[PDB]
């Protein structure tokens, strides 16, 4: 045989996105900006848990986190910067063969399309999730250095080819391909009305203290950046089973639904990483797979 | 009685019932449910499901609709107008927890704050185990489960495509 994983080996984050601050502006005018606050209101009757007989008339003070639009401005704005880190076949981790093998056979890796379904993934507007909905009115504007560029709608799984996603593309591919750095700033306008309900990222709620514990940076609504990064590594179509682009994962797997699509039919990262180093010659699709998840990082030894 | 259908398209990022919930709230407030308008799903088999179909009897059309559910575009899908003989309409049923009857008590019949709650101690409670669909309301500020169950059909209709009595 050839090559196992090392004792330790692991890859760092090489599309780093800034937490999302959300702001509420107007289409008229759209630096008017205000602070989409997250406040608490008392929310009472949620009862009947399992095996309750005489103990489930008690009303639980459940101070939620509500999340709601401004009456006063009918357009959220969704701001946020986003950091492309070059140098990705270089694993801080463990870095060695198993590491270096891998940069010299992961060379003729078509760098331009992961760029174009990375900005793709900011032009049609997967990272607002449910904040898109809503909405007939979407813009996206692409403030990377010293040229704004906007953006209607792409559809976030129809993947067809633009001209100015791939323009940005190619300085993004640039930057991935060797090293370097880029930084593209992201506005998202919406018209999603007066008193309508904007929807931040959750956390951990485990007891029945609260309900919701949402993301808020200084008292202000908040994207996760684990969850916009999240939508831009939707980049798998080679994955076999479908083509509904799953988030890129070392077993293609969401616990959302609770189904792994990858985990098994031999489009593990592991066996295919095993095979790509250890002698086994591929093809683009799953080469180009391995490529996007060593620029999501993570574990790959054990 | 013939009948469209709306089909939601499936998305790993925003959720299939989320998206019928934002369906039938803009069918709501863009009117549609005037008094007879119905909505019927056939795949009721733990949650609400992905396909939206609306039965009117005097019919509806497909230009009507596709500029209603304009800000859905993107993960919708409308199908064509089909007949049917019979559809499986649903009605709306409530769940009562506790003060929502405690303060209307002190209301009607005029009792004290600890009067009602000592006729309403040892009941209560109810909370059903049958599909759900999370619609807000415009009217009054807040967000709530609205549940709909099997039954027998009704001549009329409410605002949200279900039937009265």
């Amino acid at each position: 045989t050839k090559l196992k994983a090392p004792a330790v080996l692991a890859y760092s984050r090489k599309i780093n996105p800034t937490n999302a601050l959300m702001f509420a502006v107007n289409w008229s005018d759209r630096d008017n900006t205000t602070a989409v606050m997250v406040g608490t209101k008392t929310v009472a009757g949620t009862q009947s848990v399992r095996g309750n007989p005489n103990d489930a008339d008690k009303g639980n003070i459940q101070t939620v986190n509500f999340a709601n639009l401004p009456h006063n401005k009918n357009t959220l704005l969704v701001k946020y910067n986003v950091k492309f880190v070059g140098d990705v076949f270089k694993a801080e981790l463990g870095g060695g063969e198993y590491s270096n093998t891998l940069q010299t056979a992961l060379e003729n890796t078509d760098f331009g399309t992961l760029a174009y379904r990375y900005v793709y993934n900011i032009a049609a507007g997967r990272t607002l999730w449910r904040n898109r909905v809503g909405a007939e009115s979407i813009e996206t504007v692409i403030t990377v250095n010293d040229q704004t560029f906007t953006f209607s709608d792409l559809l976030v799984n129809e993947f067809d080819e633009d001209v100015d996603v791939a323009e940005i593309a190619d300085m993004v591919a640039g930057v991935l391909s060797g090293e370097g750095f880029v930084t593209l700033k992201v506005e998202h306008y919406m018209l999603l009305g007066e008193g309508s309900e904007v929807f931040p990222s959750q956390e951990f709620v485990e007891n029945s203290k609260l309900s919701k514990q949402l993301f808020d940076l200084n008292g202000q609504a908040a994207m996760h950046d684990q969850k916009i990064g999240n939508a831009i590594r939707t980049i798998d179509t080679w994955y076999e089973d479908a083509t509904t682009p799953i988030a890129v994962e070392p077993y293609g797997s969401v616990v959302r639904n609770g189904v792994a699509y990858r985990a098994g039919n031999k489009t593990d990262l592991f066996t295919l990483m095993d095979g790509a180093v250890n002698g086994k010659s591929l093809t683009e699709e799953d080469q180009m797979f391995v490529t996007a998840n060593l620029i999501r990082g993570g574990v790959f030894g054990g | 009685y013939n009948t469209i259908s709306i089909t939601v398209v499936d998305a790993d990022d925003v959720g299939v019932n989320f998206v019928v919930s934002k369906v039938l709230s803009t069918l709501h407030n863009k009117g549609i449910f005037n008094g007879e308008v119905g909505v019927t799903f056939p795949r009721m088999d733990k949650n609400v499901g992905d396909i939206i179909t609306l039965f009117s009897k005097t019919g509806v059309d497909r230009k009507v609709l596709t500029s209603t559910l304009n800000t859905l575009t993107d993960f919708i899908h409308i199908g064509k107008p089909k007949e049917a003989d019979k559809v499986k309409t649903y009605r709306k049923v409530d769940t009562k927890s506790k003060g929502k009857l405690i303060r209307r008590c002190i209301k009607r019949k005029g009792v004290s704050a600890e009067t009602a709650e000592s006729l309403y101690g040892n009941y209560k409670g109810e909370k059903c185990k049958l599909p759900y669909i999370v619609v807000n309301s415009k009217s009054t500020g807040q967000r709530f489960s609205m549940f709909l169950e099997e039954c027998e059909n009704s001549e009329k209709f409410n605002s949200y495509g279900l039937c009265i009595v």
